[PDB]
RNA sequence: UACGGUGCUGAAGCAACAAAUGCCCUGCUUCCAGGAAAAGCCUCUAAGCAUCAGGUAACAUCAAAUCGUACCCCAAACCGA
RNA sequence: CGAAGGUGUGCUGUGAGGCAUGCUGGAGGUAUCAGAAGUGCGAAUGCUGACAUAAGUAACGAUAAAGCGGGUGAAAAGCCCGCUCGCCGGAAGACCAAGGGUUCCUGUCCAACGUUAAUCGGGGCAGGGUGAGUCGACCCCUAAGGCGAGGCCGAAAGGCGUAGUCGAUGGGAAACAGGUUAAUAUUCCUGUACUUGGUGUUACUGCGAAGGGGGGACGGAGAAGGCUAUGUUGGCCGGGCG
RNA sequence: UAAGGUGAUAUGAACCGUUAUAACCGGCGAUUUCCGAAUGGGGAAACCCAGUGUGUUUCGACACACUAUCAUUAACUGAAUCCAUAGGUUAAUGAGGCGAACCGGGGGAACUGAAACAUCUAAGUACCCCGAGGAAAAGAAAUCAACCGAGAUUCCCCCAGUAGCGGCGAGCGAACGGGGAGCAGCCCAGAGCCUGAAUCAGUGUGUGUGUUAGUGGAAGCGUCUGGAAAGGCGCGCGAUACAGGGUGACAGCCCCGUACACAAAAAUGCACAUGCUGUGAGCUCGAUGAGUAGGGCGGGACACGUGGUAUCCUGUCUGAAUAUGGGGGGACCAUCCUCCAAGGCUAAAUACUCCUGACUGACCGAUAGUGAACCAGUACCGUGAGGGAAAGGCGAAAAGAAC
């Protein structure tokens, strides 16, 4: 999952990130609210933020 | 300006409770959990745009933790303008 | 009657709080014991 | 690095089941296995689950000589194969 | 601290004995005085606590050598 | 009406006298034992600034965060096992 | 196909002891000859744990005080509700601070806890509850005091202390009445307010210190007067006619 | 390196993976909240309050960095005061704190023993403080010896409980000399000649060895008792492996291994080989550490308590010779023997264990062994320093008992 966020650019990688922070914040207030049994998103979003701001540090120097 | 990522780190849930909804229903606010930092202006700007609701005042409260092992949580109880939330 | 413990939070941290431990090297010397011992509560201060 | 995997028809060594032949279902952890309809705990009614099994008390089935076997770990084609010792049968 | 400028001597621990060897813990200390020096090449007073011995010191070698030695160690005068 | 309680409507709503240890009063009078401090505050200028900056008034707008707020508290919640 | 251990019984030796095998137990134990001992308990006002005794004895915590009816429950002297009766009333009422820390409120429960029973509880368990520009803290400022750049000292560690910086128990800006929850209210809501900055805009202008001067800013006692909280009585209004 | 996973609890729920990018383990990274040396100022630890820049802004604001003190070095400007200094300011570079023992220093007891006690002993011990390093210290003769000689320190066995010292009481207690372990010596106080001239560290490599993942491993069945075999019994087989641990009782052959053979992207250590970098050789003539040696006084250290007291040290006061010179050779003097102080540096043998891995015990087996086998420095107690527990075991499998 990693590979194609490293063809991706610095500007579409920020893009990506809020893209996921908006996902978190949704499955968040879905887990809370009581449905959502999909209860592996909010592991597999945390992860996907990791790696994009991980990917997004490593080009910056 | 309070950027995006911070609103979108500053509410975690709906409280729930008799409490909660006869605020709904009666005072037109709604009751949230926040994060433990969060800060009057910051919840006010985070309801208004993740919620594209509008916003009269935001009242905030620490809930002390209870013996089990409750971490100390923040309530907010958001007074909206005239919009349906929810 | 009146017993000796009265109880002062000011007064116990001024007394025997974590600062007031640090403040001259014996107070260090106490905590240094302490955590040599592996006390879970280093000192007074809550 | 194993010897014993789900995909194995094994038979068991001990255990009021000696002899019997089954499949190994799951593979649990601590070393025991979930074998087919060998260790079927009977409790009341009707059908119950099995329990689970030392995998030191089952042997690979060879199912060619018969008989239970002893496996071994070779590197055919740079690639790890399990292959029954008692044949050197590649399995 | 008691302690000479030049030299470096210092409060040292002895015994005081009686007639019947009773013996006390005692300190011998150094004849500190601080006394100006001229500095002839820096036209200035430099005052430096220093023991009697101190001040024959700088009678032999001469306040520059013994401020070149002060100096040297990182005293600071 | 859940027998807990809830809703709805609502008349008069004044005067006299007596009043604190409370207020005026940090006053007043007396006394000897002769009764904090600094800031806010108000005014004056100095270096400077100079058709500027500041000040002052009006008026509009906005900001006032964060934390404590339950309960006991002459006591079965504190100090005394 | 029954190890040690435990509990019996028989036999044996001068003893310390040994041997056998019933039962329990359920997995170890060791003839022999050597070797090494944390090698043997009844006492030390021994040490630790168990369990006795007195003995179902004393006691059950202010001599303010209880009695019925109904409810609920398996069960009510103690819980709830009602009616009486007693007790406090400058307190045994209310409100806080300090301290405590969820004891708060609600629903369940009755093991333990509660000196009795408990259906009850500050008990267990679960869910809720603490909303502030004006109240407090923080914050500005200082006292006693603490710490203290440099500094002056002192075998070292350190001591004292200047500029300073902290430190309330003190001085610095401002909200009140009604209504509300099962539990929060000067915080929510309703009505009516008030304070301090910033930012503009307009008018008019001397503005500007770590400095100066005022102010803050002050004792004890006593004696008035003028008041108000507050009460009492009349009137008024609503009800009453025993 | 894998067919299984998502630490335990732990069921579940939701899933993920199956030659390969599930998991897992190693190397290398990134992130790393607040307190705490805590360092931007404060503070009653985990909180309060900033300033200064640089951006952004939706004008309400927001982000991110920096900012402690000291020492040193540089720049700047710079009082009395004229230059000057003192100061100030700004950078850069270090340091700070913690950690079990060991080690070097600066301080320094008492109980006790002497059958009392004061000299003495305990004892330079306990403790306190400061500083370093993987060791530290010491170390290259102003050393012993004895007329022969040896040759730097450290450590061990002797010498020897000797000689001595000692209210000649209690006690304390050497050397010389020998056996060993280990074992290289150097440099400045200075210039010439020579001139990187071998050189000891720094780094970049290259190689060989470790180390931090791992890989394969060799062989057994029938029958009997039993709940189960691993036991018995019969007949086998492997073995450079019959170390161990499991597996339902007691397994060389069932499993994990074991002996043995291997492995490393990468990152490290340790040898060498180099490249280079500060550095210096050799040579010849010099020079040869002064408030010092010594003395007077008061102490301390030497086994040596001042004794007939050598020797060393220094608080105090003095004060040489200087290589035709000086020190020592147990008062002292002569003699002839030996060495060169008043400047340094230095490996090894030696000490120690917070820690890590392996392995072993006529070591313990829950009143034992750690205080603690168990979520223990915990509950608990104290105002605080500090004190300080009790507590293991169902079964082969929960089959943990539906009704």
């Amino acid at each position: 999952k990693a590979k194609e966020l490293r063809e991706k650019s610095v500007e579409e990688l920020n893009t990506e990130l809020l893209n996921l922070l908006r996902e978190q914040f949704n499955l968040r207030m879905q887990a809370a609210s009581g449905q959502l049994q999909q209860s592996h998103l909010l592991k597999q979003v945390r992860r996907d933020v990791a790696r994009v701001k991980t990917l997004l540090n490593e080009k910056a120097g | 300006m309070i950027r995006e990522e911070r609103l979108l780190k500053v509410l975690r849930a709906p409280h729930v409770s008799e409490k909660a909804s006869t605020a709904m229903e009666k005072s037109n606010t709604i009751v949230l959990k926040v994060a433990k930092d969060a800060t009057k202006a910051e919840i006010k700007a985070a309801v208004q745009k993740l919620f594209e609701v509008e916003v009269e005042v935001v009242n905030t409260l620490v809930v002390k933790g209870k013996v089990k092992r409750r971490s100390d949580w923040k309530k907010a109880y958001v007074t909206l303008k005239e919009g349906q939330n929810l | 009657m009146k017993r000796t413990f009265q109880p002062s939070v000011l007064k116990r941290n001024r007394s025997h709080g974590f600062r007031a431990r640090m403040a001259t090297k014996n107070g260090r010397q106490v905590l240094a014991r302490r955590r040599a011992k592996g006390r879970a509560r280093l000192t007074v201060s809550k | 690095a194993a010897k014993i995997r789900r995909d194995d028809e094994v038979i068991v060594l001990t255990g009021k089941d000696k002899g019997k032949r089954g499949k190994v279902k799951n593979v649990l952890s601590s070393g025991k296995v979930i074998v087919e309809g060998i260790n079927l705990v009977k409790k009341h009614g009707i059908v119950e689950k099995e329990a689970a099994i030392q995998v030191s008390n089952v042997a690979i089935f060879n199912a060619a000589t018969g008989k239970a076997d002893r496996v071994g770990f070779r590197f055919e084609d740079g690639k790890k194969v399990r292959f029954f010792k008692s044949n050197s049968e590649t399995i | 601290s008691r302690v000479c400028q030049v030299t470096g001597k210092r409060p040292v621990t002895g015994n005081n004995r009686s007639h019947a060897l009773n013996a006390t813990k005692r300190r011998f200390l150094p004849n500190l005085h601080s006394h100006r020096f001229w500095v002839e090449s820096e036209k200035r007073f430099v005052t430096l606590r220093v023991s009697a011995k101190g001040m024959r010191v700088i009678d032999k070698k001469g306040i520059d050598t013994v401020l070149a030695e002060l100096r040297a160690r990182g005293e600071k005068y």
